[PDB]
């Protein structure tokens, strides 16, 4: 039959192409060419064609010979998988070291060896950080296990896989070198985040949710357990940074793999179409496409025997990116997968023209086509016009295997439902909604009586003896024991916080029902849970978030017990906010989700249940006396702090002759009486002494960083100012915050609070951060202090004391008011704008445009050369930070605003004239000339001297600051006149203005 | 960081047995899966470790030696070698055979271990390398080998038995499991299996020459091997081992075994002489053999033995903290009972070893214990643990393959088919005129007849791999049993005839009596050692030059006897070849498609080259031509050019002409010139060595070389050719004919050579020369170089006769002394004399002190006999030696009859 002949031809092709270099025993093919190495990604990718051929042969075998062929293919791919797994399992020490903290030195090697599976290079001669390879390996391992090919034999391998799951679970906040092993855009590799790694890791994490490695004949302990919060975080990160691969690359063709056949992890198909169209418009060429803009690989320049690209990429690597047909061969598979046919034929016809015929007349895919070294000038004027020639190695197993698999799939022998048995092709189907269940409990009989007074029927903590409730930290400590082994030196999952997605589900521990309360009602960590409105808003946000995704099965369950702190001052009734929240929970509409209340008895029959099997059994004495006798919280806090700093970090004060009362002990019991008075004047002080740290700070920091913003900690000036431009570990971030905060102590708590508020508000309303590029905490706090001082008309110390006393909700309200933006009226506005440096949305583009027609813009001696226009691009961050550094030389915010206005008016006026100034423009001279003209006009009008005053240290009339921008008497006209006069001063006696 | 191969394999087998037992439950909750996966992982790891070393296998395939031996000990963490071969030997073949047997057993069970086709090639090369284990000595199971422990290798019967069992198991089996067409089969040679069986049978009563008995003989005649299918001899060996090695706390390794005893010290790897005498009486006890005995008992269906061994094993067993059973490795005696135990054997109590309380265990012992307990508890059946049916009872040994014939065990009435093919049409019609029916090769057009070299080349082409580098099956001649089958090459049937019929450069192939005898011997060999299904095929060819006029009658006699139907008690059948071919199973080889003289030496030595050339040109006598060619070769060289081409070509032509004319002296001279040797000396020397005798190669009255261990053909050839260049001219061919005749006679009449230990060809040559001279009497003695092969054979058989009266007793004594014959029981009589001789015995100036021989050797040890023979070999006159031996026998008898 024709099918048999086609299968025989494909088998001959794959045998002659890939299987000829299998390297028996080891099972790992060489990574092409005469390199004598084995890359993990290529080894994983070069097996899909063989797997598909075996799958196609198996269903139509019905014969002894075809049975033998399919058996050989499956056994060979199994051997390759085992050989790949051996190299990773030989390096358990690196995985264990990487499980705690994140560093480049404790990472698995990216290039393993041939026979004997040894190491070839050290830890300082290559970039050994590739999460995508491990993610794709795990995803394909799960897919093959679902297919029915045994790859796992021993139970210790299950523990190793569980450890690797935690090894790759932190990819959403870990920076790696990248798929291209070249760090960021330029050389001298610096670790940075990219969307490809998280996109590859999310699908791998999702695949191993409940897939057993022992097949249909497994047991209780055969399934890998994964969480759900990490998947949601990765999805959010990918959605935030979908259009751009990273913060340094505008677009990368590697995003195709994420949004195509391997590892479908995407939503909002409009984004898929947008990124596909962008890639097609930007990277398409004549015989292929480029990886990314400005790459110099295999170029007649760059001196290839030299690494660490010098910062001289002006035009030496522009429009000469060679080609890469891999993105072309991905498109045919992407089209043929879901529903496209005409695109498949078009891409196949395009690809057949670029093919090269070698020995025995078989398809061969070249790596890249290099531009001729002589015809380089023509390409600069006529891009994508000059013919190219092949260059470099071309035994590309990856592209050849992908093309063979695509051709086999298009031939119709195999169906799309066989390659993926997990049904990952239906990720674009909308989910309508989810109903949320909420249970209400009373802490004691008094609370139950109070709720039954108002008509709310609940049950106490008792009477439900079969069901028990404990906080979520116990759940985290219990989870910290999964996948632990003593012989192999494995410590299990490290301790981490638990989200709402984990506590919602029910749990089974030794034939018992367990329920865990949400984390945000914890009072022994921070004071954020001491405010009722705060509790209400976090509850609403958590309800909305839980109702949003809920990608699990069954209805969720939330337990919200009422504590003693939720009552009023008299302790005889619940607060108005609490009763309003419960009444809104009733009637099935609260926040932005449907809420149904009841009793735990009914929710038991319909709720997700999780079975846990790993838990189954296998003179200071005078000072102390003064402390005892004295009263008032101020004196107690002062003496406790002094004794702690002097002699009592852990020393016993001996205050009680019977019980040894430590300094930490007394400080902790101080919280009990501090909480009752609700005195927000020393609770922050004592929290600073105890050095309490807010949980989930690192995720907030990475969320703030992912929005293309630069963070800053500390008060000015520099070097004390820091700049966190990359994510940092929790301990490193805490120590950096402490060093920036110095000995003021409370500054660290205030900065953490402000960061929490900013992270919370960014998600809800990501539109108020426009016109801002760099966030400085110290300037923000100074702004709040100055605003409070103005509002209360008091001294700075009184304003700071009032700000410290302010409730956290009041602090949030003040921050929102400041961010929204809602003599003495115009000067205050100018001062605020200069302090927050709210530049317009297109200032940098106009600056670049005017720079293109002059030699530079000098400010108070410092000059910005015009040669920078060709070394950078307007979209590049370095240009923006350079202009900001040039601008912020003056300390006065009013001067900064005047500088900005004068620059903008100069850019506007430059459009009318068509000429080149060819000279340095000093804007301070423009401002001084405009001020002199305004002074002369006001003197001509007849104003007395008192009105036309002089500033103490700037020489600019305060009435000029008071002047409105527009109008017939505004500063804009004076600035324009001064700019025109200066331009005429350096013009060849002719303007020739025309528009 | 050290690991063996036996313990891991035994643990894997125990895990597989436990999983097989657990398979019987449909709700096993994956317990069986873990055990199958662990066994598969262990097998894969061992296979990877074996295939890691590839150069050593290729080297061992050509020149086996301890240097080229495969390593057996390596690091566990990375699977790499750790300790040098100069401190462990690394020569052990039992492990490979046991691994192959367990692997084929597991594959037949239903497991999968082989991935691709390269593993098939590796298994084929492993089989090829292990096929030649019957000659190379091993280091033994215990790694010590000799009891003296000096650094010598010896033959072990257990290794031969295990290799034979693996060879039987691996024959004709699909390695891929359920599915397989032509790329999962293994080919075996019957000659190697036959030789292994002969070696096992010859060396079965005694495990080794230096060991009377050993406990290592148990796992080879038991469940792991099940290779002794003799019943009476197996029972005798079992009774002997039980009687001689039974102990209170278990079974000892062997007598006089100072293995990790109290007196042993960790400062001398090799034991000093006479230390073994001091080391007796403190031998350790190993209770692991109780489990093997219990397994044998349950396999044989004898519950009483199982109960008795369970009751014996109950008290010695230890317990853990949780009470889990413990099997300690060995038992030792404290130093305060070293001497008291010697007086009373076993009356005192021993002490447990370190691995009997906590922190140390014995995985092999625990695995054997759990296997034995599982077998005893009836949780499984003997059929399940033996899917291949290694052990069969007496009533089923009727139609098995490779073990017993269809006629029954105690029956031998096989009928062999014989095919008659002519050579020429004239010979065919000449035979037909006398009533003889033969068919010309031109009338069997569908059938083709090929020589033996084609099959050897086809076998050589097999087993070649390019990824690793494989040379395939070595170029070795194929035995008669292999050629007795019919093959199919490229769709064409291939038949071959035995190597006796092809033209041979030697001279005895022209004597028809030798051909009659050798075809009769081949027929007897086929009758005795044929076990395949289907009647064997025999091909005979008759050549026109064979009759040669007057020599045409006895050929008629043999062929008429063949037509009658019976040849010396052997039944034969004759018919057309095509009729026999049809309806018969044909072997398939499918790999190919996939892939007095007037010249004296002294007188003519100084003659010039031109004179010698002219004399050669104008002379017609054969002897003068041969001597002139020899002088030219010695003086000028083999590359010289004469009137008839090169010197070598002229020598070959004159040698062939002499063979055609059959003048024996010239043929022998030419054969000596051509430096040709027979390809059967190695089997003869190896069977002589395995028998217990010794052979020495040399000339009478000159230097002689003694051989005590098997050697490569190259070294023996070089030694004999150097000796031949030293002393004489034609002694090479005479020695070859004598050795082939002696080997044939001892193979067909072993009882004839009884009483002789050292076989010397030169002394036997002098013996028949003297006898022929005596027979000649007044007539001058005939030269032995001109004797026909039949006359030489008759003379050798006449001298080999036990001799009778009538002739002079001096001649009889001379013949007996020349043959080095010794009376039966002479060695034991000498030993008893030495025991009752306080001073010693001095002969020919040699001294035999009593203390070292009594403190080193024992009653039946062969090295004491070797020392006695060396002492007695200094006698020059053989008659004097015979008289001395008779006097020694008389002294022994007289002294034994009276102890006063």
């Amino acid at each position: 039959s024709n099918s048999g002949v086609r299968l025989d031809g494909y088998a001959r092709l794959v045998q002659q192409t890939i299987l000829c270099h299998q390297n028996p025993v080891t099972g790992l093919l060489p990574a092409s060419y005469d390199q004598k190495d084995a890359w993990v990604r290529d080894n994983v990718y070069s097996i899909l064609a063989v797997w598909g051929l075996g799958l196609a042969y198996r269903k139509n075998a019905d014969r002894d010979e075809d049975k033998a062929k399919a058996y050989e293919l499956e056994q060979s791919v199994v051997k390759l998988m085992r050989g790949l797994l051996h190299c990773m399992i030989r390096q358990v020490d690196k995985v264990e070291s990487f499980k705690y903290s994140q560093s480049t030195k404790d990472s698995l090697h990216a290039k393993y060896n041939t026979k004997t599976c040894a190491t070839v290079v050290g830890d300082d001669q290559w970039g050994h950080l590739q999460l995508d390879a491990t993610s794709v390996y795990l995803l394909f391992l799960a897919q093959m296990t679902a297919s029915g090919l045994h790859i796992i034999h021993s139970l210790d391998e299950v523990n190793f896989i569980q450890n690797l799951v935690f090894y790759i679970e932190a990819a959403y906040k870990t920076a790696d070198f990248g798929i291209w092993e070249r760090g960021d855009k330029t050389n001298q590799g610096i670790s940075e985040l990219n969307a490809s790694s998280v996109g590859m890791a999310k699908a791998a994490l999702e695949a191993l949710d409940e897939l057993d490695l022992f097949g249909v004949k497994g047991g209780p302990q055969s399934v890998i357990h994964v969480l759900a919060d990490e998947v949601q975080h990765c999805q959010s990160i990918l959605n935030s940074l979908l259009p751009r691969a990273s913060t340094s690359k505008e677009v990368d063709a590697s995003l195709l793999s994420v949004v195509s056949f391997p590892a479908f992890a995407v939503e909002d198909s409009q984004l898929v179409e947008l990124t596909k169209q962008e890639i097609i418009t930007k990277l398409q060429g004549r015989y292929g496409c480029c990886r990314f803009l400005r790459d110099g690989y295999k170029t007649p320049k760059e001196d290839p025997n030299r690494l660490y690209y010098e910062p001289a990429e002006l035009k030496l690597f522009e429009n000469i990116e060679c080609e890469w047909p891999l993105f072309w061969t991905y498109f045919i598979l992407d089209g043929v997968f879901s529903g496209n046919a005409e695109q498949v034929q078009e891409y196949k016809e395009a690809l057949e023209a670029v093919l090269i015929k070698g020995k025995n007349g078989v398809p061969l895919l070249p790596e890249l086509y290099s531009v001729p070294p002589d015809r380089v000038d023509e390409e600069y004027q006529n891009p994508h016009t000059v013919d190219r020639v092949p260059m470099g190695k071309l035994p590309h197993m990856w592209g050849q295997s992908l093309y063979i698999l695509g051709s086999l799939m298009a031939e119709g022998f195999l169906a799309p439902g066989e390659i993926d048995p997990l049904n990952r092709r239906f990720s674009t189907v909308p989910k309508p909604d989810v109903v949320v269940q909420v249970s209400i409990l009373a802490e004691t009989e008094e609370i139950k009586t109070i709720l039954k007074d108002k008509g709310i029927y609940v049950e106490t903590i008792a009477e439900v003896y079969p069901i028990r409730v404990q906080p979520a930290r116990i759940l985290s400590h219990i989870y910290s024991s999964l996948g632990c082994n003593n012989r192999m030196k494995l410590s299990g999952r490290p301790y981490r916080h638990m989200g709402v997605l984990g506590t919602s589900k029910l749990y089974d521990i030794r034939k018992t029902i367990f329920t865990f309360t949400p984390q945000f009602i914890d009072q022994q960590q921070f004071y954020l849970a001491l405010d009722n409105k705060m509790i209400v808003e976090m509850l609403r946000t958590d309800l909305s978030y839980l109702c949003s995704r809920w990608r699990m099965t069954g209805q969720p369950t939330i337990t919200f017990p009422i504590s003693h702190s939720m009552l009023d001052e008299d302790g005889t009734s619940l607060n108005s906010s609490i009763l309003a929240a419960l009444r809104k929970m009733q009637d099935g509409y609260f926040g932005g989700a449907r809420v149904q209340t009841g009793k735990l008895s009914e929710f038991l029959t319909t709720s997700c249940c999780t079975h846990l099997s790993f838990m189954d059994p296998g003179d200071f004495k005078a000072l102390v006396l003064q402390l005892k006798e004295t009263s008032s919280l101020q004196e107690q806090a002062d003496i406790l702090y002094m004794l702690y700093t002097m002699k009592g970090p852990d020393w016993n004060t001996e205050l009680y002759n019977e019980r040894s009362a430590t300094v930490r002990e007394l400080l902790t019991e101080l919280y009990g009486k501090v909480g009752e008075i609700r005195h927000w004047g020393l609770i922050r002080y004592i929290s600073g002494i105890l050095r309490k740290k807010v949980e989930a700070l690192d995720e907030a920091c990475t969320d703030l960083l992912s929005h293309q913003k630069h963070l800053t900690v500390g008060l000015p000036p520099e070097p004390r100012e820091k700049t966190i431009s990359a994510p940092l570990p929790y301990e490193a971030l805490t120590q950096l915050i402490d060093e920036a905060s110095e000995g003021d102590m409370s500054i660290s708590i205030l900065t953490q609070e402000i960061m929490v508020y900013l992270a919370m508000y960014m998600r809800t309303q990501p539109g108020l951060f426009a016109e801002m590029f760099r966030l400085r905490i110290g300037l923000i706090i100074q702004v709040m202090a100055t605003e409070l001082a103005h509002s209360l008309r008091c001294s700075a110390e009184e304003a700071t004391e009032g700000l410290m006393n302010l409730s956290p909700s009041a602090m949030k309200n003040l921050l929102h008011h400041i961010l929204s933006g809602k003599q003495g009226q115009w000067q205050r506005r100018r001062r605020l704008d200069g302090a927050l440096n709210r530049v317009p949305v297109g200032f940098y583009q106009k600056v670049w445009k005017v720079l293109q027609k002059c030699h530079g813009l000098s400010v108070e001696g410092f000059v910005l050369p015009s040669s920078t226009t060709r070394e950078m691009t307007p979209g590049e961050i370095k240009f923006s930070v350079h202009v900001e550094s040039v601008l912020n030389r003056v300390p006065q915010p009013e001067y900064r605003q005047l500088l900005v206005e004068a620059i903008l008016v100069l850019t506007m006026l430059a459009d009318i004239e068509i000429h080149s100034i060819g000279s340095i423009i000093a804007v301070e001279k423009i401002v001084h000339i405009a001020n002199d003209l305004f002074l002369q006009e006001q003197k001509t009008l007849g104003a007395d001297d008192t009105m036309l005053a002089k500033d103490p240290a700037s020489g600019i009339c305060t009435l000029l600051y008071d002047s409105a921008p527009s109008g017939r008497f505004g500063t804009m006209t004076y600035l324009s006149k001064a700019a025109a006069t200066y331009v005429q001063e350096f013009l060849p006696h002719s303007i020739c203005a025309m528009q | 960081q050290k690991a063996k191969i036996q313990d891991s394999l035994y643990c894997a087998a125990g895990a597989w047995a436990l999983a097989l037992a657990y398979r019987r439950i449909d709700d096993d909750k994956g317990r069986t899966h873990e055990l199958e996966h662990s066994a598969i992982k262990c097998m894969r790891g061992i296979l990877y470790c074996y295939m890691r070393q590839a150069d050593k296998v290729q080297q061992f395939k050509q020149d086996p030696r301890p240097t080229t031996c495969l390593h057996s000990v390596f690091n566990v963490h990375t699977g790499d070698e750790l300790l040098s071969y100069e401190e462990y030997g690394h020569l052990q073949i039992n492990a490979v055979s046991l691994y192959l047997l367990y692997l084929v057993e597991m594959i037949s069970s239903g497991l999968q271990i082989i991935y691709n086709t390269d593993e098939v090639s590796f298994i084929q090369n492993l089989v090829f390398c292990v096929e030649r284990v019957y000659r190379v000595p091993d280091f033994g199971v215990w790694e010590r080998g000799s009891k003296y422990n000096n650094g010598s290798t010896e033959l072990h019967s257990s290794s031969v038995g295990l290799a034979k069992a693996a060879l039987e198991a691996i024959n004709g089996f699909n390695l891929f499991g359920n599915q397989g067409c032509s790329w999962s089969v293994i080919f075996v040679d019957l000659d190697a299996h036959n030789r292994n069986r002969q070696t096992l049978c010859s060396l079965l009563p005694r495990e080794s020459r230096s060991h009377n008995t050993d406990a290592a003989l148990l796992p080879c005649i038991s469940y792991p091997a099940f290779a002794l299918d003799d019943e009476v001899l197996f029972s005798q060996t079992l009774d002997k081992v039980v009687r001689k090695l039974k102990g209170k706390y278990g079974f000892k390794r062997f007598l006089r075994d100072g293995y990790r005893t109290s007196l042993e010290d960790p400062n001398r790897c090799y034991y000093k002489p006479a230390e073994i005498k001091l080391f007796d009486g403190i031998e350790c006890e190993f209770p692991i053999f109780f489990l093997y005995m219990m397994i044998d008992g349950v396999f044989r269906g004898n519950p009483k033995q199982v109960q008795e061994y369970q009751d014996l094993l109950t008290p010695v067993l230890h317990h853990t903290t949780e009470g889990y059973p413990v099997v300690p490795k060995y038992y030792y005696v404290p130093a305060d009972f070293v001497e008291y135990e010697k007086n009373n054997p076993g009356s005192q109590k021993r002490f447990p070893s370190n691995c009997g309380r906590d922190g140390k265990l014995f995985l092999w012992g625990q695995a054997l214990y759990i296997i034995a307990k599982l077998l005893a508890d009836e949780l499984i059946s003997p059929k399940d643990i033996d899917p291949v049916q290694r052990y069969v009872p007496l009533k089923d040994q009727r139609n098995v393959s490779m073990r017993f014939s269809n006629q029954g065990p105690l029956e031998n009435d096989l009928v062999v088919h014989v095919a008659l093919i002519a050579e020429s049409q004239r010979l065919q019609v000449f035979l037909n005129t006398y009533g003889i029916q033969t068919q010309t090769p031109q009338q069997v057009e569908p059938i083709q007849i090929w020589p033996q070299q084609e099959l050897v080349k086809a076998y050589l082409q097999l087993g070649i791999n390019e990824k690793l580098g494989l040379s395939g099956r070595p170029d070795r001649p194929i035995g008669c049993l292999g050629t007795s089958k019919i093959y199919r090459i490229l769709g064409k049937t291939v038949v071959c005839y035995p190597i006796i019929f092809d033209l041979s450069d030697f001279y005895m192939s022209q004597d028809v009596f030798l051909l009659i005898d050798d075809i009769k011997n081949a027929l007897q060999f086929i009758k005795q050692y044929w076990k395949m299904h289907g009647r064997p095929l025999f091909l005979v060819l008759i050549r026109e030059d064979n009759i040669r006029g007057s020599r045409f009658n006895p050929i008629l006699d043999m062929l008429a006897a063949l037509k009658k139907g019976i040849i010396g008690g052997v039944k034969v059948h004759v018919d057309r070849l095509q009729t026999l071919i049809s309806g018969a199973v044909v072997e398939q080889l499918d790999f190919l498609r996939i892939s007095q003289p007037d010249v004296n030496i002294s007188e003519w030595k100084d003659k010039p080259t031109h004179e010698i050339l002219q004399k050669l040109n104008d002379c017609s006598c054969l002897a003068s031509q041969a001597i002139l060619l020899g002088i030219l070769l010695k003086r000028e060289g083999p590359n010289f050019i004469t009137k008839e081409g090169t010197v070598s070509d002229h020598i070959e032509r004159v040698y062939r002409r002499a063979g055609s004319q059959k003048l024996w002296l010239a043929v022998r001279y030419g054969a000596a010139f051509t430096q040709k040797f027979s390809s059967s000396i190695a089997p003869h020397i190896t069977t002589f060595l395995v028998h217990g005798k010794q052979v020495t190669l040399g000339a009478f009255g000159h230097e002689e070389e003694v051989i005590s261990n098997p050697l490569s053909p190259r070294v023996i050839q070089n030694i004999i050719y150097y000796k031949c260049n030293t002393h004489d001219e034609r002694e090479a061919v005479i020695q070859q004919e004598l050795v082939i005749h002696i080997g044939w006679i001892i193979s067909n009449n072993p009882e004839l050579f009884s009483g002789m230990l050292k076989i010397r060809i030169g002394w036997i040559i002098h013996a028949m020369e003297y006898e022929l001279q005596i027979r000649g009497g007044d007539k001058p003695a005939l030269d032995l170089y001109q004797l026909s092969p039949s006359e030489v054979k008759q003379l050798l058989l006449d001298i080999l006769q036990p001799q009778q009266n009538g002739r002079c007793w001096l001649n009889r004594r001379q013949i007996d002394g020349s043959l080095n014959r010794t009376p039966t029981g002479f060695y034991d009589r000498v030993w008893q004399i030495l025991e009752r001789t306080p001073n010693g015995i001095i002969v020919a100036g040699k001294h035999l002190p009593q203390q070292p021989t009594l403190s080193d050797m024992t009653m039946y040890e062969m090295n004491f006999s070797l020392l006695v023979e060396d002492t007695l070999g200094n006698i020059d006159q053989p008659q004097y030696r015979q008289i001395v031996v008779e006097l020694l026998m008389v002294v022994s008898i007289v002294l034994e009859r009276n102890p006063e």
